[PDB]
DNA sequence: ACAGGATGTATATATCTGACACGTGCCTGGAGACTAGGGAGTAATCCC
DNA sequence: GGGATTACTCCCTAGTCTCCAGGCACGTGTCAGATATATACATCCTGT
């Protein structure tokens, strides 16, 4: 059948977590997928260039968080590297 | 008879409401086939890449006309002309 | 198949040619301004079998749109039995007064086809009896409070909630019973003091303790 | 000549949509060889994916990348 | 052993493991940080929160409870900062934002 | 609470009258909100009943109504009375009661003919519950003449 | 301008279809435990 | 000052077998919507 994945579950996830009482439509889901790739594409492209540049053949959190104070603008790059600290740290204590 | 302007802010009002698309899918079906019939011979095409293709098309062809429309403005007029379009292409860069 | 399958599948069947129609029970097709029975009327059939559950209410409209389009010639004289249909409002007039025959013996002429009559008589007489029985009511003070209630508001509608079919049948609701016109549900004293709101009900799921959150609003501060 | 497919009143309602009041004559002819540039250059780059592929049916992922290449990401078909 | 996903235990809701595979299988480095899984997902989650948000909203403006291409586009285009990231990203179906010039209303 | 009404007050006595008889009756109703404040009154002076209206799916229609004409006991119906025009079974019925007389009369005695079926074995009494100097005089009225010119023009 | 018959509205039911929604079998990619090569960290130091 | 380079200990991630469950493919159900019926009155449009 051949499965082909998707991050369809997720953004559904994340949509009943911000709000719990709307819908969602395919058109709609397939723009969220593709926004999500795209994004994906864009900051580990970015990553894979900084470490590139520093002669680094590691892509660590640090770069990713370069390339996401490089991409995004403004207060969405502050509040993005927040959640990241907060994700990765909270990954970090617990093992 | 409505004075000569009130139809057209009307219709400005209805269309940018709307998000379905305005030119005909056949004819413009007909133009993608005639455009691609110089690249490849007997070329078939997904139904979703010709959407594709007049989605994007109708999209850069709005974005145009917006800058176009102000163009015109620029000028002190209240019509497009060819000039504006012309001057549009040049300062984005495609002229 | 059915009817609403045959009002969507109309401009297709009607491509169709057919030898049998059979509408079992045109008491769906009770009446004329009837898109079933309009899509019923352009198809090309030789044999159109009516069947119902029997001939009802005598506006006789729906008559007509039994005997005028079952038949051909008869099938643009219902409207001479539109003249016949001042026999039907005097057949109102006869219900009154039966003492005319100028329809029912040319019926006798026209029912001899067309219809085909078995009767009770010969199915009942293998089973027993049912008898009506008719019990008599009254309105209680409140229900008869309530109806007159409505007919003062008759009086100050022909001169709330003024629908007249809430006119007719909340005549009939107050007949059935009058809290289904609204009723308040059950109350309880006064509450002086200061207790604390629910915010939302989405919001506090399952899993909600209650507060004993009762203070006087009149307070003394020391 | 599928390039007068394109119609006048479609060019028009474009316009509205654009927030166009007032259109010149010179503004569909215009349009359409503007529209035929782009359509060229965009359905060019998806035949040269089709053809790499080694595809005779140009897909919409080819499409997808076509634009995307060209600086015009487009949402809703892949990708 | 008890297995537990890594999404669990960095508190997120995109895949951190299928991210994780994606940039090791996407040809962008020899090697990748363990953090760079997480923090990419937390990120994409994240943003993925400020559209649906703002979406959400516009979808409830239009009295809807189905957010729509429409509603989508309304968000990013209002909102500057994802304007900016979304530039060059034509939404299908989206339509644009009702803006009419001061000029061209009635005298 | 809902007594406070002569319909239902005569319906009471009738009631406790026929379960002294011993025989599982009937209702039928033209608006079903009267129905569930029927269900109400029932479960309340404890009948144990069983409701049927158009909101039911149609396998729940035909179970539930197979579940009663298998069972003895279960004592008083709730039906709508021009959705029971169906192809329905109800010999195990042997009493009707309508609570109201509503214009068709071929709807009523089509009810009736869906108790006093063609395997019914005793004689099923019906009782058409009447006010007095009220609207459904009238509507009586009305449709026992035009069940008059129906049944001279087709006898 | 007024009368008559059309269409329109209202309150209450009904049937029947559409475009959603949820529910389940089941594969394969993620998780766990592990070693060891090595890129990276880090102190040291020339010198642009 | 600080960027380049160098010497060197080492923690961190590729690698691999096992394996188990989240997520894909595809299945059955639920109101929403439409269209009816029926009963009067209400009303509007047109003709007389």
């Amino acid at each position: 059948r051949s499965r082909k994945e998707s991050y369809s579950v997720y953004v559904y996830k994340v949509l009943k977590q911000v709000h719990p009482d709307t819908g969602i439509s395919s058109k709609a889901m397939g723009i969220m997928n593709s926004f999500v790739n795209d994004i994906f594409e864009r900051i580990a492209g970015e990553a894979s260039r900084l470490a590139h540049y520093n002669k680094r053949s590691t892509i660590t959190s640090r770069e990713i968080q370069t390339a996401v104070r490089l991409l995004l603008p403004g207060e969405l790059a502050k509040h993005a590297v927040s959640e990241g600290t907060k994700a990765v740290t909270k990954y970090t204590s617990s093992k | 008879r409505y004075r000569p302007g009130t139809v057209a802010l009307r219709e400005i009002r209805r269309y940018q409401k709307s998000t379905e698309l305005l030119i005909r899918k056949l004819p413009f079906q007909r133009l993608v086939r005639e455009i691609a019939q110089d690249f490849k011979t007997d070329l078939r095409f997904q139904s979703s890449a010709v959407m594709a293709l007049q989605e994007a098309s109708e999209a850069y062809l709005v974005g145009l006309f917006e800058d176009t429309n102000l163009c015109a403005i620029h000028a002190k007029r209240v019509t497009i002309m060819p000039k504006d379009i012309q001057l549009a292409r040049r300062i984005r860069g495609e002229r | 198949t059915s009817y609403q399958l045959v009002v969507s599948d109309v401009a297709y069947f009607q491509k169709m040619k057919w030898q049998y129609m059979i509408l079992d029970e045109a008491q769906a097709i009770k009446s004329s301004q009837s898109s079933r029975w309009k899509c019923l009327l352009g198809f090309h059939c030789r044999n159109r079998l009516l069947l119902t559950g029997t001939p009802i209410q005598n506006n006789m409209q729906e008559l007509w749109a039994l005997l005028h389009f079952i038949m051909p010639s008869l099938f643009d004289s219902h409207d001479e039995f539109s003249e016949w249909f001042s026999k039907d409002i005097e057949s109102h007039a006869q219900s009154n007064t039966k003492l005319n025959e100028d329809q029912l013996k040319r019926l006798h002429m026209i029912l001899k086809p067309f219809m085909l009559r078995r009767v009770k008589k010969h199915v009942q007489k293998e089973l027993g009896d049912k008898i009506e029985i008719d019990v008599f009511c009254e309105l209680s003070y409140r229900q008869r409070a309530m109806y007159q209630s409505l007919r003062n508001q008759i009086s100050i509608m022909d001169l709330d909630s003024a629908t007249l079919m809430n006119l007719v049948m909340q005549f009939r609701k107050v007949c059935n019973h009058p809290d289904l016109f609204e009723r308040a549900d059950t109350s309880s004293p006064f509450f002086c003091g200061h207790f604390a709101e629910t915010g939302s009900f989405l919001r506090e799921g399952t899993n909600v303790a209650l507060g004993y959150s009762t203070r006087s609003l009149v307070e003394y501060r020391l | 000549d599928n390039i007068q497919g394109i119609t006048k009143p479609a060019i028009r309602r474009l316009a509205r949509r654009g927030g166009v009041k007032r259109i010149s004559g010179l503004i569909y002819e215009e349009t359409r060889g503007v529209l035929k540039v782009f359509l060229e250059n965009v359905i060019r780059d998806a035949v040269t994916y089709t053809e790499h592929a080694k595809r005779k049916t140009v897909t919409a992922m080819d499409v997808v990348y076509a634009l995307k290449r060209q600086g015009r990401t487009l949402y809703g078909f892949g990708g | 052993a008890k297995a537990k996903t890594r999404s669990s235990r960095a508190g997120l809701q995109f895949p951190v493991g299928r991210v994780h595979r994606l940039l090791r299988k996407g040809n962008y480095a020899e090697r990748v940080g363990a953090g760079a899984p997480v923090y990419l997902a937390a990120v994409l989650e994240y943003l993925t929160a400020e559209i649906l948000e703002l979406a959400g909203n516009a979808a409830r403006d239009n009295k809807k409870t189905r957010i729509i291409p429409r509603h989508l586009q309304l968000a990013i285009r209002n909102d500057e900062e994802l304007n900016k990231l979304l530039g060059k990203v034509t939404i299908a179906q989206g339509g644009v934002l009702p803006n009419i010039q001061a000029v061209l209303l009635p005298k | 609470f809902v007594t406070d009404s002569g319909k239902l007050a005569k319906l009471d006595e009738l009631l406790r009258e026929l379960k002294e008889g011993g025989h599982r009756v009937l209702l039928y109703f033209q608006m079903t909100r009267m129905i569930d404040l029927m269900e109400e009154y029932l479960t309340y002076r404890n009948y144990k009943y069983c409701r049927l209206d158009g909101s039911t799916k149609l396998e729940d229609r035909r179970d539930t109504v197979a579940d009663f004409q298998t069972r003895p006991e279960i004592f008083i119906f709730l039906l709508s009375t021009r959705a029971g025009g169906l192809g329905i079974n109800l010999t195990t019925a042997d009493t009707v009661i309508f609570y109201d007389s509503d214009w068709n009369p071929t709807i009523d005695s089509q009810a009736m003919d869906r108790a006093h079926r063609l395997g019914q074995t005793k004689q099923v009494t019906v009782y058409r519950l009447i006010t007095r100097g009220t609207i459904e005089e009238r509507i009586r009225k009305r449709a026992l003449q035009k069940e008059e010119v129906q049944r001279v023009v087709i006898t």
